[PDB]
């Protein structure tokens, strides 16, 4: 069958594999990534949830 | 039933103005990308 | 950015005494301001005219541990306006102008730091804020300031100490009522630079329940800084008030 | 004015060494200006401050930002040694010496600013 | 099964279009076009056959409490040229006293 | 002279069809100040007239 | 929780913190097998 | 020293005792405006900046109080808007700002895929069959 310039080389797949799974995981967790930029604190920048309690009660 | 004669409350309308008609067109632009999103949104949550 | 001269609309937030100013492309956190018109550290400040002497600051969570636990979303935050706050940790007053405003003129936040030039800070801006004393005294002893501090509600404690947990212990043992609110904000690189952060966190929630508290929340405030977490817990019982 | 100062038995030297060894992994500041920018954008882990600064008040302006942050600061009492172990070809008064999420040094980081907050 | 099939076992067969010396006519209809005609005109149908059912089944002295508020569909002869099966609905306006004229006029 | 001042809010109204404002300076007078309820409108009204005279 | 990439507990370093049960307990008895010793030889870290 | 009282006996509350008084939403339709844009802020980003996901049934909060920022003393020269920048509502601001052809441009395609087949094409349709 036809496969992937991916799948000829093992590193590289095994290189883009993990950027997708680094990119899947800031979707779930919140990565530090950086505190506040140089610019200052540009307000929380997208969004803020009130009704939203994300704490791991104890 | 679409009325065919004018009445006292649509003849005594005040023509809006420029800037309010911009903000008009903008609101209504909007409006309508918003809805498409919000319908492409559901059909690939649906999908999956 | 969130640029000067934008126009944002000041909702209420979940908790008392907060508010969300949302508005544009950034919506950001904010507190009524006790002084109005005058900023504490050069922050960006709100000001709506109703229909002068209202205005709200806004509380940068990159600068305050409080502000990035409520942005991080905990339950509670146990200061409501009214309610006394003892702050260990008020390096120079900044984040405890936040909690003055919170508590309004009818609370009082009791300030307690330990060097002497951020002691200076505290008093200028304890000089501004009428609710909130200044207590220069180291808090790893407690007696120093028995005269000054009575039964309060809330703690609040930002000690990068090692040992914290025992500080804390005996503060809450001398200054807290009996369901006593706290929060706890643990840095697992200054408690234990060796041990993984979960498990320093865990620890740190073991000590504390050997020191009587009944811990009930606790977030890793993540996207903020690295290896914090603040721990939510009330003094000698399971329910706040009563 | 300098209270938390370094004292002579191998930590003075402890501390230029983690510092030359920043300085190779690039992942130091240097100069007053940049230890304050440094700390106010809350990279930092760690500051050294000489302390036979001609008059002191710019090492006395940094202690300030460095207790509000919570991040250990300690003087060492030489900056002709404190440039010499940068490798700066001038006389440095404040070091400042930053985080990163994976790096051998950061061990000597750890032990280095646990006997700073012993010393403290 | 899925592996046992080489990629000429898998590659898609094409549709043909209308022939250009018809396509006036509109778009060959095949069987997904079809099947959504046939869909659309199978539920019209089930609520025609339904509402023909209720038509049918209808009580001739019943009185529900909207009959003294709304105008009835009436017949051909009653309402006339203008009628339609549907209920007249209102579109909000209503006939407004002097007073409240008087002052609009004014406004005006 | 009823309407001096609150001359805004007059041309507003007018030109949106809504409804004008009753006073414009003359409200801190003395005598349009003892009235309470619509006889302020009607005061205002009649302390005008007798101020154009 | 922090420290976890996708069911990988990074959080786990040695000295291992290992809970015990008591059919795990009854069991390491019954079997004449040392409790310490033998969580060590297994994991080939020190356990508390 | 003790004189006669003045008697003066003759729903939701209008502030807030907890949140220091805000006062209730005078809903005008420039708050109206600034509301529908404010639930609408993923679009007005177009993908740049995406927001959190909140969507209730009713976007008009019962408190609210249109504010000003007024001034970081740290930064002053482009985290200011000059004074052919600062506008009167948020929506002002919106227009005044950039990507209006860009919003213009997905609009069009929308109603190109909305026109698409619903009745003009019909109406070509039998017009080329009675032609």
């Amino acid at each position: 069958p036809n496969r992937k310039k991916e799948q000829r080389n093992p590193r590289v797949k095994k290189r883009k594999k993990y950027e997708e799974k680094q990119k899947k995981l800031r979707s779930v967790k919140a990565v530090y990534k950086g505190g506040e930029g140089p610019g200052g604190y540009q307000g929380e920048l997208s969004g803020i949830k009130t009704n939203l309690v994300k704490s791991v009660k104890l | 039933k679409p009325q065919k004669k004018e009445t006292y409350m649509q003849k005594r309308a005040v023509v809006v103005g420029r800037e309010e008609r911009k903000l008009r067109d903008l609101m209504q632009k909007l409006t309508t990308i918003r809805k498409e999103k919000i319908a492409k949104r559901k059909a690939k949550k649906e999908a999956q | 950015g969130a640029k000067a001269g934008k126009k944002v609309i000041v909702e209420p937030h979940r908790h008392k005494g907060v508010f969300v100013a949302r508005g544009g492309k950034e919506d950001l956190l904010c507190t009524a301001n006790l002084v109005p018109g005058e900023s504490v550290y050069g922050e960006k400040r709100i000001s709506v005219e109703t229909p002068t002497k209202t205005e709200y600051r806004i509380w940068n969570p990159f600068r305050s541990k409080l502000a990035a636990g409520i942005l991080g979303g905990l339950e509670t935050i146990y200061m409501k306006p009214g309610s006394k706050v003892l702050y260990l940790g008020a390096a120079s007053g900044t984040s405890v102008s936040h909690v003055a405003d919170i508590v309004g003129p009818t609370g009082a936040v009791y300030a307690v730091e330990f060097s002497h030039r951020s002691g200076r800070d505290l008093i200028n801006m304890a000089t501004r804020r009428t609710n909130v004393i200044p207590i220069v005294e180291d808090a790893r002893k407690p007696m120093a300031y028995r005269m000054l501090v009575p039964m309060v509600d809330v703690i609040f404690a930002d000690v990068a100490q090692p040992d914290q947990a025992r500080i804390v212990g005996i503060n809450a043992r001398l200054f807290l009522k009996q369901g006593g609110g706290l929060l706890i904000s643990i840095k697992a690189s200054c408690i234990d630079s060796t041990a993984p952060p979960e498990q320093v966190f865990a620890s740190e929630v073991q000590k504390l329940r050997e020191d009587k508290f009944f811990p009930k929340e606790q977030l890793t405030l993540e996207p903020y800084e690295r290896d914090h977490a603040m721990v939510s817990c009330v003094y000698l019982q399971k329910e706040f008030e009563g | 004015a300098a209270w938390p100062k370094a004292e002579d038995p191998a930590l003075v030297q402890e501390l230029l060494d983690c510092v030359q060894q920043a300085s190779h992994y690039r992942q130091l500041k240097k100069g007053a200006n940049e230890t304050t920018k440094s700390v106010n954008r809350g990279t930092s882990e760690l500051v050294i401050l000489a302390a036979d600064t001609q008059p002191l008040s710019i090492v006395l302006h940094i202690p300030l930002i460095c207790e509000e942050k919570n991040v250990p600061y300690v003087y060492v009492p030489s900056k002709v040694a404190l440039g010499r172990a940068c490798g700066v070809s001038r006389a440095v008064i404040a070091v400042s010496l930053t985080s990163n999420e994976a790096s051998d040094l950061n061990s000597k980081i750890r032990a280095l600013r646990d006997k700073v907050e012993r010393l403290a | 099964m899925s592996s046992l099939r080489h990629a000429i076992q898998r590659r898609a067969h094409k549709e043909r279009a209308q022939p250009l010396e018809r396509q006036r006519l509109g778009i060959l209809e095949k069987k997904k076009d079809y099947r959504l005609r046939a869909r659309d005109y199978k539920k019209k149908q089930a609520v025609l056959k339904s509402l023909r059912q209720k038509a049918a089944e209808r009580n001739e002295d019943e009185f529900y409490f909207g009959m003294m508020s709304r105008k009835g569909p009436g017949s051909a002869l009653t309402r006339g040229k203008g009628f339609t099966g549907t209920v007249d609905g209102d579109r909000g306006n209503k006939a407004l006293s002097v007073e409240t004229v008087r002052l609009l006029k004014t406004q005006d | 002279i009823q309407i001096l001042g609150a001359e805004k809010a007059l041309f507003r109204a007018l030109k949106t069809k809504h409804a004008t404002p009753k006073y414009g300076i003359i409200y801190h007078a003395s005598l349009v100040g003892q009235a309470s309820g619509p006889n302020k409108g009607k005061i205002a009204r009649q302390l005008a007239a007798k101020i154009a005279l | 929780p922090s420290s976890m990439f996708f069911e990988h507990n990074e959080a786990l370093v040695p000295p291992y913190n290992v809970l015990v049960d008591t059919n795990f307990l009854s069991r390491t008895v019954g079997a004449k097998l040392p409790l310490l010793e033998s969580a060590m030889d297994c994991l080939y870290a020190s356990v508390n | 020293e003790l004189s006669v009282r003045v008697p003066q006996l003759p729903g939701p509350p209008d502030t807030l005792s907890d949140w220091y008084n805000i006062p209730r939403t005078n809903l005008t339709p420039e708050l109206k405006r600034d509301l529908q844009l404010l639930r609408m802020r993923d679009v007005v980003a177009m993908g740049k900046q995406f927001f959190k996901k909140d969507n209730r049934k009713d976007f008009v909060p019962e408190y609210c109080q249109v504010g000003t920022i007024i001034a970081g003393a740290t930064d002053g020269v482009s985290g200011r808007l000059t004074r052919k920048e600062r506008k009167r509502t948020i929506v002002e601001e919106v227009l005044s700002s950039d990507s209006v052809s860009k919003y213009k441009r997905k609009y069009h395609e929308i109603q190109e895929h909305k026109k698409s087949g619903r009745k003009g094409y019909y109406k070509k349709l039998m017009a080329a069959r009675k032609r």
